């Protein structure tokens, strides 16, 4: 569960280069009494990392995208969510600009992705 | 909890070297205070730290020792060295600075 | 507690230059904040001029080559000063000028969109007449 | 440089008293890699 | 603003007050921006003024937010606006001798 | 309470004083999983 | 080097509260840690307690828990002792004693246990 840092190397570059770096940096990045306390604290780090990863996979489990690094769902865009030519999306923007831009539509998209499993 | 003196009574003559010693239960090794009290007087200090003289102390008062057992010697016992001799352990913290018993020297 | 203060009312000649000061009391630095100069013709609506966000001076396409926007940080005995110089004045620049400052510290704020900003804190008005 | 033993705590507001000093030689080979300065306001340049 | 008067010699007390009970950093200055007092963590710092020797603050009150200033030996040259700077509440009192 | 002469009992604690050693080692402030 | 003028001898009762002062006139009062030591008649010295002057903290022997209070005032330069629950054995000779501790106003406090300067001894009689 130490691959959370390797996500961040593609910040600043645009969305297509980051989408390639997803697959590339995912494939490449894979008895004294005072010592048992160190063993227990390192296990409490590792098991916490495993539980945070499983919670992040369970939140992708609602939407039918558990385990998939990239999935393509069945919820059509109402085009009042970034009414923009998607060449400009995948070439002129970074991910921080998306988290800023569609921030007021993201709970709506999450509700639709939950409701489109029924 | 601890402080006996190794003699009890020293009924000696002047000119004779005195025998004063102090026995403690636990190790101190630096903190023993020597006092001399004539009856009717405030106890004059002689040796603090079990190794040094105070102000106005004559050179005949020689204190020494280590650990828990200490010894003060008076070689030239004068006609004023008949009194009660006290030893005080002041090692421990928080302060519980107990005293010794006392040694009378009636001639 | 930004208490941004400008200079006073000025009048110049056509075909000349002018300079308007903008002292930024209560501003940490211009690295964190960003200064947007804007103007208003009498009776009209507010017309953008330029900015110096992240120490990159830039003016709009209407005003290129005629306008210099400079800044000195909070050094020593003076607060951060922005300044607006206009070369080759015409009689159509008689207007109330404003320097504005907004905070660019938080990326997920919403007051700014990649260097295009809402004007969260304002000056008080520097009128320039041209005769 | 003296050695003082009725100290003001920096942890909080208080005072502390410590043991008397130690036996022998104390060595404190260090590096001054910083300062902390303040100023004087006013007046009408000056120094 | 506040106005506090004195006559001569006796102590006089000025106050800041914060609303957090946290012993945060303050400073007491005058009109010419010369320092009079300064909290530094939990330590006291005077300033290079005429109140270098005569100013004092109750140290134990800082944990309750109250930040006093106590001036002793009120002379005629100690009548000036004194300023709390705590976080932003630049409080101004005026001392009269 | 009450109200300006707030009860400032300057308490005192007496503990034992062993003479300790003291030399500061470096410290690495790590961030947890997810940060 | 303070001279420690004690209080006068008193006549007390069983179950009373005696207050014995000790005026230490001389050098700086806060630089001197003081100590009350009693003397039973004919017997050895019993340590009662020790007050640190500038920290204003007093420690006591385990036999005198809750029944003795050593205070001091720095303007009067006076070290007061107050005993409650006076018993029959409390008829004894009491002693106030000081020692030089160093420049306690800024720095040094040597924490000495030996008693250099003494008072004069005051007999308190419980009758
Ligand atoms: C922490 O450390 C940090 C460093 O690690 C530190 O950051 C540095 O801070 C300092 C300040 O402390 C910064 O220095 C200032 O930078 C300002 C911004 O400068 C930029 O832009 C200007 C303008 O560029 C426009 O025009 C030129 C024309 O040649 C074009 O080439 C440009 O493309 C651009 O044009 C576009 O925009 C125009 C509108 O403005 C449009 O019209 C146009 O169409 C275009 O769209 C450039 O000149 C600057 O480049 C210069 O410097 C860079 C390197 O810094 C060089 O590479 C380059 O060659 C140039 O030399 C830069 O791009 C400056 O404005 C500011 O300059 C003032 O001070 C300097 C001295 O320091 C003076 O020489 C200068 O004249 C300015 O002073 C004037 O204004 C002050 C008040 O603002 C007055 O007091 C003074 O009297 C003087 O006024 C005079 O002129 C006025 C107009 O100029 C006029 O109005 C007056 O009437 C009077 O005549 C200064 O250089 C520095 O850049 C930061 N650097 C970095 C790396 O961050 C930080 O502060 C520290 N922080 C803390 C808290 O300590
Ligand atoms: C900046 O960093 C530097 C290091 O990068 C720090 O410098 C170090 O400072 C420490 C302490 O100042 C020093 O440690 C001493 O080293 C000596 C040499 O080896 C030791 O002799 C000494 O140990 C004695 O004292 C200890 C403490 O009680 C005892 O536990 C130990 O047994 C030794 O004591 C003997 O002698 C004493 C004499 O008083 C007697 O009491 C004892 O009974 C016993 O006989 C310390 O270990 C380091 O060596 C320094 N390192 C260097 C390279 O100089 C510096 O302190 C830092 N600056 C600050 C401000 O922290
Ligand atoms: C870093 O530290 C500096 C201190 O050196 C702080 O600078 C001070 O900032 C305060 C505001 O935070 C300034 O106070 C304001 O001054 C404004 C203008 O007055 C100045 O200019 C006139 C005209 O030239 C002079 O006559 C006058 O002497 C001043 O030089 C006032 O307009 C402001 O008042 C307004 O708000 C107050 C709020 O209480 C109202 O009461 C008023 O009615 C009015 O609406 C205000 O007084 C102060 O002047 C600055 N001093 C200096 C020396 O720079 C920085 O703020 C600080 N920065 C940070 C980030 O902390
Ligand atoms: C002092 O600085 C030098 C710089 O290289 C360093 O090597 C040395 O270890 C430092 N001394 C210390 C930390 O005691």
């Amino acid at each position: 569960g130490a691959v959370f840092l390797g996500f961040l190397g593609a910040a600043g570059s645009t969305m297509g280069a980051a989408s390639m770096t997803l697959t590339v940096q995912a494939r490449n990045l894979l008895h004294l009494l005072k010592l048992t306390v160190w063993g227990i604290k390192q296990l409490q780090a590792r098991v916490l990392a495993v539980e945070r990863y499983l919670r992040d996979q369970q939140l992708l489990g609602i939407w039918g995208c558990s385990g998939k690094l990239i999935c393509c769902t069945n919820v059509p865009w109402n085009s009042s969510w970034s009414n923009r030519n998607l060449s400009e999306i995948w070439d002129n923007m970074t991910w921080l600009q998306w988290d800023k831009e569609i921030s007021n539509y993201t709970q709506i998209i999450y509700g639709l992705l939950e409701e489109s499993q029924n | 909890d601890i402080m006996t003196q190794s003699p009890a009574t020293l009924s000696v003559s002047p000119g004779e070297r005195a025998t004063l010693s102090c026995r403690a239960s636990e190790s101190v090794s630096s903190d023993l205070a020597w006092y001399q009290q004539k009856p009717g007087q405030a106890p004059r200090l002689l040796i603090y730290g079990a190794s040094t003289r105070a102000t106005g102390v004559p050179a005949r008062f020689s204190g020494s020792g280590s650990g828990a057992e200490f010894t003060l010697t008076i070689s030239s016992l004068q006609s004023e060295d008949f009194a009660v001799y006290y030893c005080q352990q002041y090692n421990n913290w928080p302060p519980r600075y107990t005293f010794g018993q006392g040694t009378r020297l009636e001639i | 507690q930004i208490h941004l203060v400008q200079s006073g009312t000025e009048v110049k000649k056509p075909g000349s230059s002018v300079t308007v000061s903008c002292k930024a009391y209560g501003v940490n630095t211009f690295g964190l904040y960003a200064v947007n100069w804007v103007r208003q013709a009498p009776g009209q609506s507010l017309e953008y001029i330029g900015q110096i966000w992240r120490w990159k001076s830039s003016a709009s396409h209407h005003f290129r080559g005629r306008v210099l926007i400079s800044a000195v940080d909070l050094t020593g005995s003076s607060p951060p000063i922005s300044s607006l110089e206009i070369k080759n004045l015409t009689s159509d620049d008689t207007a109330v000028y404003f320097c504005t400052t907004t905070s660019t510290y938080d990326k997920w704020s919403g007051l700014h969109h990649d260097g295009v900003m809402a004007f969260s804190s304002w000056g008080q008005g520097t009128l320039i007449s041209v005769s | 440089c003296r050695i003082k033993q009725i100290i003001n705590m920096w942890q909080r507001i208080g005072q502390a008293m410590y043991a008397p000093p130690i036996q022998g030689v104390i060595r404190c080979v260090s590096n001054i890699t910083g300062l902390i300065l303040t100023r004087d306001g006013g007046s009408t340049s000056t120094t | 603003k506040k106005v506090v008067l004195g006559k001569k010699g006796d102590t006089v007390e000025l106050t800041c007050t914060a609303s957090q009970k946290k012993s945060i950093q303050f400073h007491w200055k005058n009109s010419n921006q010369i320092k009079i007092l300064g909290n530094q963590g939990s330590f006291l710092t005077k300033g290079p003024s005429k109140l270098n020797d005569r100013a004092d603050s109750r140290r134990s009150l800082w944990d309750q937010g109250n930040f006093p200033l106590i001036i002793k030996n009120l002379k005629i040259e100690d009548s000036d606006t004194y300023i709390c700077e705590v976080e932003d509440q630049k409080e101004e009192v005026q001392l009269l001798v | 309470k009450e109200y300006r002469l707030i009860n400032c009992n300057t308490s005192a604690i007496t503990q034992a004083c062993p003479k300790v050693s003291f030399e500061p080692i470096p410290i690495h402030y790590c961030a947890p999983a997810g940060f | 080097e303070v001279q420690l003028v004690e209080s006068g001898a008193e006549v007390k009762k069983p179950g009373s509260s005696v207050k014995v002062s000790c005026k230490a006139s001389g050098d700086t009062f806060i630089r001197y840690s003081f100590t009350w030591v009693r003397q039973a008649p004919g017997q050895g010295l019993e340590w009662m307690g020790r007050i640190i002057t500038i920290l204003d903290v007093a420690h006591y022997a385990p036999h005198l828990q809750g029944r003795v209070t050593i205070t001091a005032d720095k303007s009067t330069s006076t070290v007061y002792l107050e005993l409650r629950n006076l018993r029959s054995d409390d008829t004894a000779v009491y002693f106030c004693a000081g020692v030089y501790e160093g420049e306690a106003d800024e720095g040094e406090y040597d924490n000495n246990g030996f008693l250099k300067h003494w008072g004069q001894g005051t007999l308190v009689t419980v009758s």
